[PDB]
RNA sequence: GUUUUCGUUGUUUUUU
């Protein structure tokens, strides 16, 4: 359960290796890259632990910005910080990447 | 020493021997207490007295 | 160390069995470390100083976790004597 | 056997499919002694050995496991164990070798066993004794209480040797005083008192008529019939089995917002679970249970009239020793019951991984082992964490000062009634000892009088099957309790087997 | 060094403090010192 | 003062802390967490609830026999033994 | 032997009330009988 | 004797606990009951047998 | 900026029950899975969010509407207390309920981890992920006095020299920096691969030891 | 060379 940087859905470290973020492969592709873009894009270590269900109305949703990505597992905060490639990346596609831990 | 041994020993009445017995046959101790506070609140050192 | 004394104990650390024994008189030798020269102390186990007689039997045996593990066994006659107490 | 099914489930819908992972218990086997050295080598052992060498002269056991998969879209000899075996026993290894091999391994002969090796320390379970449960107790409470007399069982199944419950019954009211003689009941899992008529109400006999034939069998008795009198004035505004219910479930001790949708079906469930478990668990001899009820009140009644003598509590007949048997029966069945809960949670937390469990890296026999060893070596019959509340000094340390301490050691008794208040019924000798336990040996000060002795002829049930009993009855023309009325069987003879109403017979003698 | 036997099988062997305790004949696990070298006194009365 | 709860040796030098001076550490660490309550997320019920538990920390350890509450305990399952309990008693300072 | 074995128990229950009961009572150079408070008892000792 | 009983129950309309008041009056077998945050009140009539949690028993029983 | 996401009436409210210790994140799983396969049934959940806290251990709150949706969801979980130890979640207190919330080279940290905890040091780098850091301590061994580690036998620390470590029992690189035994030493100090996690930076005071050589 | 230390708390048993 390594916590996703961009949207902070958390599946179990094989979900990663074998069925991936549902939201954030499109632009971070952690099921096609080595296990360091994985873990870098998806750490280990979190805090904040929220269960979300049902994110179309939830204000928890809004606040987390998960009511367009799928109900899940999320984590508030992330430590560390993105390498210089996968922010690279996501500011050249339009993905303004906020860090969740503040 | 039982209580009923005082009990008699005091209907007896021999008081230096309680006293004594029960200080220097038992935890016999020296502090120092300030009077103004009449407690135990000493702070002291002998050989700088 | 203790008062008592640590002669009659053997070259190992015990004593033979069939050894005239006094009271406060180191019967087992044991030794333990100390935590960081002359880093142990004293693990003895003198005879109960109010119980003297001789050595009936000395074992010497592994306990369950197989560290050595002893049963010392002493013995003594015991006399009749004044204000002994007897009954019908 | 005693609980036998563990069931689980798994309804992923990631498509609801639910995977029961059900867990069954096969036959369970006993070892004899087989010690494990620390050098690996295993052997038997035997009693002197372990008190060598401090050890615990205990048998592995073995428990048959069953992991059953019940998955609808819509195990092996276990190592549980060393159980501590007293000496001599048929799983002993003293047992056998006669006079001779006892010599070789340095065995005195005069030794019986009877007793437990634990770290090489002999210990001596002592028996406590008890009332003899399910039996219907009526008392003269204090008079300065509304209580004028109590009427008291502890209601425990038969099999399983173990206590489920309680039930006392009152007799509200003083003479003239309190307004009438009412009664009300006091129940398991409640927090108020009802009034009889109600609860026979909510079980069936909701008119008065069929529950004074339950209780009252002598018609021409008035004064019965004017002391229940004001219960069943009381006992009007109840109608039905629903209302009685609910008004039951109301009281049920539960949490709050069952509704009488359910309140009623919980209200039933305490009617016929936790009341008179003893007599019937199922349904449909609740008629049973309000034959049974009819004849306590009566009994009651009787007492409160007092035409008869309180049931002298003293009288030794009641009493009952707990052997070896009963005691390590709650202790392993208590322990047994922890370890299919931590079992079972195992499962929890090692079936969500998904993971073919071996049933070996969930299982730590530590939990039995210990527990028993603390238990006895320390002889606190229950957990080390609850020491108290816990009957202590029921195992001890055995004599070997001198032969006959030994002897009395293992024909000694224990009453754990208590030091709390003097008295003077329980240490006092009562007749109904006769030939039972030794008259003149006792403890002295705080121990006199309440430890005992088994008499040189006296001897200890282990317990038989009843069922035989009951086909004898049945063979004899046994009269049930739905064919009994109060006028026809005046004279009859209430049937009871193991003290619970077993039928109706009118001419016992030949039978 | 030290004079030991067994308790089974009755025979004496030395060890020296770096066996193991095992009997060195007969492999009982339950060893014992012998009687010491200096001579006994009884008042025999 | 350590006079007052020294160290006990339970085996040689295995010594355990005399429960007065475990209690003693466990009002200071629940002050202390009363302390770091407020200047974090500290949503009242929080801060009741702590502060609750600090207040049960010190009756306890004041003393361990009020009535129509439970006791406080070691992880032994040994109550505490509350400094009235010390005190009073046959075997108490005055009597014992 | 029950009946003594209470016997002595609550006897010596009553015996340590008692004693503490009177602890302090003494006869004085007035021959009076005053506490510890000095509150007089007798005006005199068994009136003697 | 008026017993305003300000208990511990539920009230569904308001969703507050203890905000269910079992005032118990035997006088004309007719119970009552109020709440202090929305104000429902509840009807039944009460035997000699009748305590308020039989009354919250049929309280629910009527409104639900 | 997410003020402008603040929570108001119309959102779902927050009823907090308390659970067993240790088994919170436990519930808050049930109830995700609960949530999601119950999710369209004809007995839906009206629960939004559930989330729990380090701070707020063993308290779990549910983001719902009514509290029939919270005793179905709290129903068929043990790991929750019997009690229904719930208080109303307040306006202001529901963005306090999700709020989140210093490390830099040459700062003095401590060492918890492994057998070297208890022992200052002072970061000299850190890795780029944010793992790792490499530090400056004093390095602490036996010189194959008892070689042939745990926490609790370990004698004083003194400064590394390199004739010691010549003539007790060693690759040397740089001046002063020699990597022996799997560990880096330069300038007499100790520098090894030393997790984010095994070390600690805020609130250190300084102790004697440390003033006489720091 | 003078000098110099063993634990607790429980339990159960008896001792009058
Ligand atoms: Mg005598
Ligand atoms: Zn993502
Ligand atoms: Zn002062
Ligand atoms: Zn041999
Ligand atoms: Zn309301």
């Amino acid at each position: 359960e390594r916590a996703c940087m961009l949207c902070g859905i958390v599946l179990p470290g094989r979900v990663f290796m074998q069925n991936g973020c549902p939201n954030c492969d499109s632009v971070l592709n952690l099921r096609d890259s080595d296990q360091a873009t994985v873990n870098e894009c998806t750490s280990s270590s979190f805090e904040g632990l929220v269960a979300v269900g049902d994110n179309e109305h939830s204000w928890v949703a809004k606040w987390l910005r998960v009511d367009r990505f799928q109900p899940g597992l999320y984590a508030v905060r992330v430590d560390g910080r993105l390498p210089s490639d996968i922010v690279a990346a996501l500011e050249q596609y339009g993905v303004y990447y906020r860090p969740r831990d503040g | 020493f039982g209580e009923m041994e005082r009990d008699c020993m005091i209907a007896h009445g021999a008081a230096g021997f309680l006293k004594e017995r029960l200080m220097e046959a038992s935890d016999a101790f020296r502090v120092h207490v300030c009077g103004i506070c009449g407690l135990m609140s000493v702070i002291a050192n002998l050989k700088k007295n | 160390l203790k008062h008592g004394t640590y002669e009659k104990l053997d070259e190992d650390g015990l004593i033979a069995p069939g050894v005239r024994v006094s009271g406060d008189d180191i019967i087992i030798g044991k030794t333990t470390p100390i935590p960081p020269y002359h880093t142990k102390r004293d693990a003895s186990t003198p005879l109960r100083s109010t119980e003297n007689g001789i050595v009936d039997q000395v074992l010497l045996t592994t306990n369950q976790e197989g560290l050595k593990f002893v049963k010392v066994r002493m013995r003594t006659t015991k006399v009749p004597q004044i204000g002994d107490k007897f009954a019908s | 056997w005693e609980e036998p099914r563990l069931i689980l489930d798994q309804p992923a819908q990631h498509d609801n499919i639910n995977k029961r992972y059900e867990i069954r218990f096969g036959k369970i086997y006993l070892s004899r002694p087989t010690m494990t050295e620390a050098d690996g080598t295993t052997h038997a052992m035997f009693p002197q050995e372990a008190r060598l060498r401090n050890l615990t002269y205990s048998s592995p056991v073995y428990l048959d496991m069953e992991k059953s998969m019940f998955t609808s879209i819509d195990g092996n000899k276990v190592h549980i164990g060393k159980v501590p075996i007293m000496l001599r026993s048929k799983f002993c290894s003293l047992r056998t070798l006669d006079e001779v091999d006892l010599y070789k391994m340095k065995e005195c002969p005069y030794d019986m066993g009877g007793y437990f090796v634990i770290n090489g320390s002999e210990k001596v379970l002592i028996a406590q004794e008890r009332s003899a449960a399910n039996i219907v107790q009526v008392f003269k409470k204090a008079a300065p209480s509304p209580i004028s007399h109590v009427a008291e069982i502890r209601s425990a199944l038969e099999k399983g040797s173990r206590l489920i419950s309680t039930m006392q019954i009152k007799l509200y009211g003083r003479e003239d005083k309190g307004t009438g003689r009412t009664i009300k009941a006091t129940l398991p899992y409640v927090k108020q008192d009802i009034p009889i008529v109600i609860v026979f109400r909510a079980l069936g006999v909701v008119p008065d008529g069929e529950i004074l034939q339950h209780i009252c069998y002598d018609e021409n008795d008035w004064q019965m019939l004017e002391m229940l009198k004001p219960c069943i004035e009381e006992g009007f505004v109840i109608q039905d089995k629903e209302v009685a219910l609910d008004f039951i479930g109301r009281r049920g001790s539960a949490a709050l917002g069952i509704r009488r949708e359910k309140r009623i079906q919980y209200a039933k469930d305490i009617l016929q679970k936790e009341l008179l478990p003893h007599i019937t668990q199922e349904e449909g001899f609740e008629t049973r249970k309000t034959f049974f009820l009819g004849y306590m009140v009566n009994r009651l009644l009787l007492c409160a009239l007092e035409r008869k003598d309180q049931d002298d509590r003293d009288h030794f007949g009641k009493k009952r020793l707990d052997l070896a048997g009963p005691l390590l029966a709650n202790l392993f069945r208590i322990l047994f019951r922890k370890l299919t809960r931590e079992i079972y949670r195992y499962m929890q937390r090692c079936i969500e991984t998904d993971r073919d469990f071996n049933l070996n890296l969930a299982v730590k026999s530590t939990t039995i082992t210990s527990g028993l060893k603390y238990s006895l070596a320390t002889g606190n019959w229950g957990e080390q964490k609850k020491a108290m509340s816990s009957r202590a000094g029921v195992s001890q340390v055995l004599n070997r000062y001198t032969y006959s301490s030994t002897l009395s050691h293992l024909r000694r008794t224990n009453t754990p009634i208590g030091r709390d208040g003097k008295l003077a019924k329980p240490r006092q000798l009562h007749n109904t000892h006769w030939g039972l336990v030794c008259p003149a040996e006792t403890p002295e000060g705080q121990a006199c009088g309440l430890v005992k002795n088994l008499s040189l002829l006296s001897g200890i049930s282990i317990g038989s099957p009843s069922e035989p009993i009951i086909n004898f009855l049945e063979e004899w023309g046994m009269e049930p309790l739905e064919d009994y009325d109060p006028a026809q069987h005046t004279k009859s003879t209430r049937i009871f087997v193991n003290g619970v109403w077993t039928g109706i017979h009118r001419d016992p003698s030949m039978l | 060094g030290v004079k030991y036997t067994c308790g089974a099988c009755a025979h004496n062997f030395s060890l020296n403090k770096s066996d193991p305790v095992r009997c060195k004949e007969c492999g009982h696990r339950v060893i014992y010192k012998a009687r010491t070298k200096r001579m006994i006194q009884f008042d025999a009365r | 003062p350590p006079q007052v709860r020294p160290s006990i040796a339970m085996d040689e030098t295995t010594q355990g802390q005399d429960d007065l001076t475990h209690k003693l550490s466990d009002i200071l660490k629940a002050n202390i967490n009363v302390q770091k309550l407020e200047m974090d997320g500290s949503p009242q019920h929080i801060i009741n609830e702590v502060e609750q538990l600090l207040q049960f920390h010190v009756a306890t350890y004041m003393d361990n026999d009020i009535a129509g509450q439970p006791q406080a305990l070691q992880k032994s399952g040994r109550p505490v033994k509350a400094i009235r309990a010390r005190l009073k008693g046959k075997e108490g300072r005055l009597r014992g | 032997l029950i009946d003594t074995a209470v016997k002595t128990a609550e006897t010596g229950y009553i015996q340590r009330r008692l004693v503490k009961a009177l602890e302090d009572i003494m006869v004085h150079y007035d021959g009076t009988t005053r506490n510890s408070l000095g509150d007089i008892i007798q005006f005199l000792y068994g009136e003697d | 004797i008026k017993q305003k009983l300000e208990t511990q129950f539920t009230c569904l309309f308001c969703n507050h606990d203890n905000s269910v008041v079992c005032t118990l009056d035997k006088k004309n077998s007719i119970g009552l009951l109020e709440c202090k945050k929305c104000n429902l009140s509840f009807q039944a009539p009460i035997n000699s047998l009748s305590q308020p949690i039989d009354i919250y028993s049929d309280w629910i029983d009527a409104c639900e | 900026p997410q003020r402008l996401l603040i929570p108001t009436v119309d959102d779902p409210g927050i009823w907090g029950v308390k659970v067993r210790l240790g088994k919170e994140k436990d519930v808050v799983r049930q109830i995700l899975k609960k949530k999601l396969a119950r999710e369209g049934t004809k007995n839906p959940l009206e629960i939004y969010s559930a989330f729990q806290r380090d701070s707020f251990k063993g308290h779990v709150y549910i983001e719902a509407r009514k509290a029939e949706a919270i005793n179905d969801a709290l129903k068929g979980n043990v790991n929750v207390f019997s009690n229904n130890s719930k208080f109303l979640v307040g306006i202001v207190e529901y963005k306090d309920l999700l709020r989140p919330v210093k490390l830099t080279r040459g700062s003095y940290v401590r060492v918890k981890n492994g057998k070297f905890k208890g022992d200052l040091a002072q970061v000299d780098e850190v890795l780029e992920n944010g793992l790792e850091a490499r530090l400056k301590l004093v390095p602490r061994l036996d010189y194959g006095k008892d070689l042939s580690y745990t926490s609790k036998f370990r004698p004083a620390q003194r400064l590394f020299s390199e004739a010691e470590a010549r003539v007790h029992e060693i690759r040397r690189d740089r001046d002063g920096f020699v990597t022996y035994g799997g560990e880096e030493y330069y300038e007499g100090f100790l520098y090894k691969t030393f997790r984010l996690q095994n070390l600690i930076v805020n609130s250190i005071n300084p102790t004697l030891n440390e003033l006489s050589l720091f």
